[PDB]
């Protein structure tokens, strides 16, 4: 099946750091650009950061600009994020979602596959 | 890049290219105000103002005149991706040809040079005026013209004309000389600065937008033209700009070389006739077989999805033991041994076989080796010249990672069939056992 | 005139190297300079085209090189073989092909 | 005399931000277009000139483009120093106008 | 225009096509007076007339060095093309080349600027005289230069001068860069006027008049100019206009995708390969694969008859009984199924098989239906656009009337041939069965 | 002109064709010094001046952004042929880009309009200043355009401008329209003055030096321009001229038809793939199989030896008697008989078959003569046109003598392969017996 | 093998005529352009005459412009050399060579293959 | 003026001799030169008119060619009476220059 799985999503003291990785499997997860995207619990999505096909381009929201960073290992098929100086508001839900798009009205891309997404808890 | 000598086939794979890959066109629909040319008429004698005012009357009254209509893959795709451009933008063109439409268009046009304006159709086109000759023909040459008696003494305003109108009738020879479809945008129908300001409008991610911005060259060349029409004496055009919807993903191009082999004296040879650039677009592989389709700059291909033929994702088995991948390689395959030199962007294969003399030399030495018969890969950094008898081929000066992928050729290793042995563009298994 | 040291000699072994001196209408015109051996009696055997490319069964040891208007010939390894004329060739704007004065090698 | 729109009248940003300031021109200025930074209480100091070229000295993550009558200046990541009024001047042709000065905090 | 769905053979047959088919050549021999300017010398200094009179001269001298040289069945028939049209062109200019009928034709032209004249080999060419740079350099230039000076006041003639030579320097450089033949008429060999007159001229009935001055960039395409050469200071040069003796014929189009079906669940594929342009001439039926020389505009196709090769009036036959017919019907058969769209005039055939997936939709409602696997056919009317995979195709919004022609398709009803299972352009009987 | 009309497989030889062959490239370095151009700024208002000036500073503005990138025969010989020409001169400008060595070139041409230069890569560029351009800008509008004003009432200052910066801005719009690497030597990139110049400095034999500067067309022709970059003011490029070290060489060209004969009614037709330019060079015969390749100017063809493909001495055995050597002529056989004319230089073949009815007739008299079935051979002295039903096609009058080697036809004589009948490019014995 | 051999060369009284004859076997004859090349006794190779592949073009030394005349018959595969107004000083051997070139860098030819050459005498 | 270099000052030659001679203008002269022959103690005699076109009365044995700059003049087989001295003229500004000339012997 065409599957993403979110891994690594835990507890973090605000300020501390951590490392967001989506195994993809089941596709040629070197054609397709990848995607970050959270939930604050009850909120609404909210998109976080892209990366393209072959990691020539990266792209973040306000919020993940220099504090974030997201990666790809097109030969693990793996999705990385980096995240630092995580906020009491960076508390979220955080899918990795495929991203796809038709060129042929606009470029917008639209999330055709989601992962189940990893719980981040930013507390004390 | 990286390119891997296939050696069972005599093949390279040149890979690490980058894509970016047309899927739909925006559109810009210029409105070039001619002005109010007749209303204006020469009439005392032989004039410089009577002679470009008649060449911009007759080339306005001709332009009226003008108007648009409105298995060996080569052949097929720059077929399909032909006919599929036109019609995508004639159908644009039927929606703006309306008079409801223009005057929409040309209304929003009113108080600005640059407007954006959806057709009744759901395109969000952009408009643009072009006005600058209706600003010389109405405050200086309609003041100057006076009572006719055009040939007044002040030269300056006859140069001066034979500027302003020089874009209009580049314009109308343009649209018509190629009956209203231009097959390129040329600097007449739309300018540097109004390329620049229409890339930077397209509804698009940033990363396209610099990259276009840095190749704008290659977005004028896949975009096109069509004449809508003239309405009063504004002559209205649309210019089909390219979207680059894929960027990124990999591509790869296969070269190949004749690979003989001498059985009891009798040569048995194969080609590879899977030939040219593969892409991966959105998790599939797409082939495009025609020689138009892609152009590079740098690492980035710049093919349309409209060529691309879509081939299963086993079909990389034929760059990795062809000789046992299920899937039908397409090859041909005969007894006459062509020897020959392909240059790939890394290297060149070269083909030689019983007769030619195949040398590699370097300009600082002279030759360096004589070729072994049967297919060689030479590194750009191996020589940097190949000689197939008294011919010389100049090898590519590019760095990048050759590689080899072993193995003993296909035709040295299977037995031809004795009937018939030459087939052309066959799967490889009706060649060989 | 294209021009040659009368002769040139040395030891087995050694390198020797002949010069071929032309003008600003041959080897200075970008024309290429050829270089031929003859042993006694025979007729010309050619030892290198183009400046410095060997035919096939000219020993390696032979090497020559072009540059400004002039050329050379370094017989590396000299042996007995080689004590034949060396003449150079090349092509002049005016006369046509050139020979020159060629060089005896004595070993 | 060419009237210089220049926009947005304001700006606020991130240290690291790829902020972008346009200037817009009543005519064509061909790509006459040249881009100052003024500090509070300092003279104006020029960033880019003829629309796209960085004088010299200029750190490189300054850059601008456009021509005809649409131009942009970036700042392609903010550094704290970068705080200060952007001014656009063309000089196609006299007087040469400057543009309103979009303030950068 | 009425389309038929071949349905057994997945290929369209498109009717209701009108001939235009070129017959013959129409010679019009232009003398371009380039004037007394050999007499003309500037001599004081750098002057704007003596730049434009340098240029005229030299021109005039570079022309004197400008002469003319003198089954896979598109290779073939373009090739005749070609060479036919230039045959016939030179064969006349070896006769107006002769000092004897140049003579005649430059003395026809001395008191009219238009003349019908035969030619010693018989042929009644129209002759053309284009007078309005000598007029201008015997009655203008040649008055104001006195005595070598020419660094004078009046700019106009300078800048008048640099207008009445523009045709005589464009028409140089056409010559010139083709070596005496052009592909084509430009505006600067044959004037709109000059078209008006030669083709009102033809001996021709005056459907074909008022059909040609209708559509005269068509005519303007199909002609080519032949320099003759300079003859004192007139360059003589020669247009083959069209000469379209078959008109109104019924023509017709075949459009055609892979027909496969998984046998087995391997695939087998037929193609047809009798695609393109095939016209009733005087009874018989004329194929046209070349895809340069057949053109619509409208519903007239302008063909070239020397571009045709004849076929049996049973080849028909494969648009109904291909299946059954024992005429040989031309197909490529084969392993490997293409997925792709073949846009014909009034809808799309859609090749879609294990693999790709296919759709189609409006702009106003999105994806209308998911195409099933196997070739369909879409009207224009079914859909606005055809999807494979992420590739998007428009669709032709023409008004038309289709039909489908029912019938299971030839490669789901015969077994394949099984050795050789691939075979490129044989008649369809040793592909199946 | 010699031409032999081969009954045995309904194809002409056609010899006495003499060679020319390029074999290398000479380079030739242009700086065309733009002058102090960004150094003038008109700023009072709108003037001629004013515009000219914008166009040129702007044109040299875009030109910085501008750069390069720093078996069926046909397809293979002519993807090496451009493959190598631009490898070949990227190499060289990859070594002129080197700043060490435009300064070189540069400092060399300070007081010479034309220099010889040897790069650091040994090639020993020509090296030419254009500066028409730069003395106008540095004596004439510098000193017009005092502070900033330049509506001046000067005219012939403007359109003296206008006329120096044209051969600029053409180079500007071919460099940019081409990405670099122009197609051809335009009057622009290289004058007639200039090519002259540099033919008769090549390092060449004196007999290439006439049949040059005879045949500059040509020349021009076979070359191409590569754009170095803009430097200071100065654009520098460079125009790759041919070396045509291979001349007065034997060239032959074989045509051919469709050879049919009805066994029991049905056509076993065979054609000769092999058709084409074939030449002797250095003791090999070369096949020149793209049509690109080679052309002819009297007995000379111009051809390309990147584009030759090696073909066994043997191979002329297909023109004694290809029935009986066994060497793998390459023929295609199948049922359908098209009929058709093929044009020789000196005739005509003719295919007319069952169906067409196939004529020949002189003006003089009308039909001289109906065609037999079968294939036939008219000499141009025959007839003046063959007709093919109402098709005509007027012949190659020219004088030569042709021959018949008579024989039998294959198809006549061999009995076609039950299966497969229909066989596209192959060996002959897989055809008949 | 490929040979040339030169014949007609022998004794000639000054101011007498002699015509050298070059057969070429086992080549392509007609493919290659053809050259004289002499040697007086002891001297340097001295280039004489050259012609084209077929005939188009012949070139000659100063020395041999007027007195001498080259030609070449394809058909019999022969090389010739008309001579006449022998002087003394045109006592030399007599070598055709066959004469090659590449067009890459500049046309200079090179004489690849030699005859062993015919030895002319012009003395009383 | 137009200085006119010609070169060799002095040729000498065979009868049957292919002796060509050079002469290279200062600026562009478009095809406006003239080749004359002076025979000793003769008035000379223009052989070539407009760089290439013989005059009427003399041998097609001459001949000249180029433009622009550089030009060529050439006795494709020199004759006895072809000793003497040649100069080219330009005709493209006043003063008509004429070359250094040059003896041919
Ligand atoms: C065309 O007409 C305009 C408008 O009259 C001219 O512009 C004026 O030019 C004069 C002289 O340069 C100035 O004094 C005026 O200030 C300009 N503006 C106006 C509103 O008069 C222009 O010069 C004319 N010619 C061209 C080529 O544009
Ligand atoms: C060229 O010369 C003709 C006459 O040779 C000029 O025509 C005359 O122009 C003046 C002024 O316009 C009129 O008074 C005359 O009546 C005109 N005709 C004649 C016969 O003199 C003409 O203007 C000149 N210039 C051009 C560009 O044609
Ligand atoms: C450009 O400038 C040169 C140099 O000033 C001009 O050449 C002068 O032209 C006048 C014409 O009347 C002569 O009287 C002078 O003798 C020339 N030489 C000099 C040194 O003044 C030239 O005319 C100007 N214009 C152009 C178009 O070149
Ligand atoms: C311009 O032309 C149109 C059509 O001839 C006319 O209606 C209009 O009034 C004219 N305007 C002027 C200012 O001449
Ligand atoms: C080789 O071909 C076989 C066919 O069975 C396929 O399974 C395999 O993936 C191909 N590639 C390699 C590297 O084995
Ligand atoms: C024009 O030139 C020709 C050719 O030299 C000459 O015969 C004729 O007399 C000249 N006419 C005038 C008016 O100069
Ligand atoms: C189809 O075949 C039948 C006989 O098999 C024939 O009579 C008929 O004419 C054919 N179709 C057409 C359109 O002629
Ligand atoms: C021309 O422009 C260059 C640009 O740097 C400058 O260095 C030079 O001094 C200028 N020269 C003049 C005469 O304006
Ligand atoms: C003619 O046929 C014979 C017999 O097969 C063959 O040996 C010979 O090579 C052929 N000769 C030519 C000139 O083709």
């Amino acid at each position: 099946e065409v599957q993403l799985v979110e891994s690594g999503g835990g507890l973090v003291k605000p300020g501390g750091s951590l490392r967001l990785s989506c195994a993809a499997s089941g596709f040629t997860f070197s054609s397709y650009s990848m995607n970050w995207v959270r939930q604050a619990p009850g909120k609404g999505l909210e998109w976080v950061s892209s990366i393209s096909a072959s990691s020539s381009y990266s792209d973040y929201a306000d919020s993940a600009k220099g504090r974030f960073t997201i990666s790809r290992d097109n030969a693990k098929t793996s999705l990385f994020l980096q995240m630092n100086s995580l906020r009491a508001e960076d508390t979220a839900i955080y899918f990795c979602a495929r991203a796809r798009a038709t060129g042929y009205s606009s470029i917008t891309p639209y999330f055709d596959i989601w992962g189940q997404g990893t719980l981040v808890t930013v507390s004390s | 890049l990286k390119e891997s000598y296939l050696e069972e086939s005599c093949s390279t794979i040149t890979e690490g290219y980058l894509s970016v890959l047309r899927t739909g066109w925006y559109t810009n629909v210029f409105t070039l105000e001619v002005g109010d040319v007749e209303n204006l008429t020469c009439a005392d004698g032989p004039s410089l103002i009577k002679t470009e005012l008649d060449l911009t009357k007759s080339a306005l009254r001709e332009l009226r005149t003008v108007s648009a209509d409105q298995f060996v893959l080569g052949a097929i795709a720059c077929g399909v991706a032909t006919a599929a451009a036109v019609t995508a933008g004639v159908a644009i063109a039927k929606c703006i040809r309306l008079e409801s439409e223009v005057t929409a268009i040309k209304n929003c046009l009113k108080k600005t040079n640059e407007c954006v304006s959806t057709l009744g159709c759901g395109v969000r086109v952009l408009a643009t005026a072009v006005r600058e000759l209706k600003d010389f023909v109405s405050k200086n040459l309609t003041r100057a013209i006076n009572k006719n008696k055009c040939d007044i003494p002040d030269l300056k305003m006859a140069v001066s004309f034979s500027q302003f109108n020089r874009r209009f009738l580049n314009v109308v020879r343009q649209f018509s000389d190629n009956a209203g479809i231009t097959p390129a945008i040329s600097k007449d129908l739309m300018t540097d600065a109004e390329l620049a300001r229409a890339i930077s409008n397209m509804p698009t991610s940033a990363g396209q937008i610099k990259l276009m911005l840095e190749n704008r060259a290659m977005v004028r060349r896949k975009g096109f033209g069509i004449l809508i029409g003239v309405y009063g004496s504004s002559v209205i055009y649309m210019v089909q700009l390219p979207i680059f919807g894929v960027i990124d993903t990999p591509c790869w191009i296969v070269k190949a070389a004749p690979s003989c082999s001498e059985k009891k004296g009798n040569y048995a040879c194969l080609l590879r006739e899977d030939q040219g650039w593969y892409c991966q677009n959105a998790g599939s592989t797409v082939y495009y077989p025609c020689e138009k389709d892609c152009e590079t700059r740098g690492d980035h291909v710049f093919c349309d999805t409209a060529a691309g033929i879509n081939v299963a994702e086993q079909s990389k088995e034929c760059n990795i033991n062809i000789s046992t991948t299920n899937y039908p390689c397409k090859v041909s395959c005969g007894r006459h041994p062509i020897s020959m030199v392909a240059l790939s962007p890394l290297g060149a294969l070269v083909a030689c076989y019983k007769g030619v003399s195949c040398s590699i030399g370097s300009n600082r030495v002279g030759i360096i080796k004589q070729l072994n018969k049967g297919c060689s890969y030479i590194t750009n950094q191996d020589a940097d010249t190949v000689t197939i008898d008294n011919t010389v081929y100049q090898l590519s000066k590019v760095e990048g990672e050759q590689h080899v992928i072993k193995g003993r050729p296909v035709s040295s290793s299977f037995d031809p069939v004795k009937f018939p042995q030459d087939q052309f563009n066959v799967a490889l298994d009706q060649c060989f056992e | 005139v294209v021009t040659q040291p009368p002769s040139v000699s040395g030891a087995p072994g050694q390198r020797v190297t002949i010069s071929c001196t032309g003008s600003s209408s041959n080897i200075g015109a970008g024309y290429d300079v050829h270089w031929y051996q003859q042993l006694p009696g025979t007729a010309p055997k050619l030892l290198i085209y183009d400046n410095n490319n060997r035919p096939s069964g000219v020993p390696d040891r032979f090497s020559a090189s072009k540059s400004g208007t002039s050329a050379s010939l370094a017989i590396t390894g000299l042996q007995a073989e080689d004590e034949a004329d060396y003449y150079c060739q090349s092509y002049d704007r005016s006369l046509s092909g050139v020979f020159g004065t060629g060089t005896k090698v004595t070993v | 005399d060419i009237q210089m729109t220049q926009s947005p009248s304001s700006l606020s940003a991130s240290v690291g931000d790829r902020v972008t300031i346009t200037c817009q021109a009543s005519q064509g200025i061909n790509y006459y277009l040249n881009w100052y930074q003024q500090k509070p209480g300092k003279a104006p100091k020029v960033l880019i000139y003829d629309a796209s070229d960085l004088e010299t000295g200029v750190p490189s993550r300054f850059s601008g483009g456009g021509s005809g009558t649409h131009f942009t200046f970036t700042i392609s990541s903010l550094q704290t120093e970068d705080i200060g009024t952007y001014y656009c001047q063309q000089y196609d042709n006299l007087p040469f106008t400057f543009g309103q000065g979009t303030r950068l905090e």
